[PDB]
């Protein structure tokens, strides 16, 4: 479960960063 | 490995570029947390966040990117606490599905403060606050929930005793319940002030005029005044409430304007 939870953290954080990168 | 030294160089460029002390502190701990992490996926996220932060000049977005790097590096890999990974994911999902930058700031701040506290009562309070915020799309209600969760986690980080933290918890329930009834943001800010007063074991006097609601807090010392000011000012910024601050000796005077 820790592996699957850690994967979702990395995936969600990568999408949140590109979200902040596009919007100004 | 090689990313850790690059992260330190990227964090150093941000410190010299900007003058915001909160950005410089976030860049500092992002480099510290990354150096103590062996997970490559954690290092690539915080380096990706630092690189995009250098591509921007807006201090509000640089702080948000830095908060993502701090939260992921705090608990975003295996060999981390399973409950800390759950809270980290709740804040990241809530921030990704929200438009208001104050919701993104509040969700990341509340999560980071809960993980650093290592207090089980603070961990469950922030966890349940994040899930309650995800369950609704009322951005005004979400901002009040995050403000209460962050101020409560600060009390634990500051070292509030179990007895005083429990009294502060009753105000967290009261604030959230009052926000769901549509209470004015001024009264919600007054509840944050009351939460921090009971959480630190001091007293407060409220002089209500209807126009100038003034709160006088006595018995606070240096570290306690910083924690109180950080929690109240953070709540006011998330709720859009204008607040006037004046401190003198061991007394802090807070005026909550509509």
């Amino acid at each position: 479960r820790k592996k699957e939870l850690a994967k979702e953290v990395i995936e969600t954080a990568k999408k949140l960063i590109e979200k902040l990168a596009k919007e100004e | 490995g090689s990313m850790k030294e690059e992260i330190k160089r990227l964090a150093e460029e941000l410190k010299e570029k900007t003058k915001n002390e909160e950005i410089k502190r976030l860049a500092e701990e992002a480099a510290e947390l990354a150096e103590r992490s062996d997970d490559p996926e954690v290092l690539e996220v915080v380096k990706k966040a630092l690189e995009e932060a250098l591509k921007s000049k807006n201090e509000e977005k640089i702080e948000l990117l830095l908060l993502v790097a701090v939260l992921v590096a705090e608990a975003g890999s295996v060999d981390a606490v399973e409950e800390k990974l759950e809270i980290a994911l709740l804040a990241l999902k809530l921030a990704e599905e929200s438009k208001d930058p104050r919701i993104i700031r509040g969700a990341l701040r509340a999560a980071i403060a809960a993980l650093r506290s290592d207090d089980p009562l603070a961990l469950k309070t922030v966890k349940e606050a994040l899930e309650r915020a995800r369950a609704s799309k009322d951005e005004r209600l979400i901002r009040a929930i995050l403000a209460a969760a962050y101020a409560f986690a600060l009390l634990a980080v500051a070292g509030a005793s179990a007895e005083r933290l429990k009294e502060a918890e009753a105000i967290v329930k009261e604030l959230i319940a009052a926000a769901e009834k549509g209470a004015s943001p001024q009264e919600l800010v007054l509840l944050v002030i009351e939460m921090m007063v009971k959480g630190m074991g001091v007293t407060m006097e409220t002089h209500r005029s209807g126009n100038e609601v003034k709160v006088v807090i006595k018995g606070l010392h240096e570290s306690q005044q910083e924690v109180l000011l950080e929690a109240v000012l953070f709540a006011a910024e998330l709720m859009g409430v204008r607040v006037r601050i004046r401190f003198k000796g061991d007394t802090v005077t807070i005026v909550v304007r509509e």
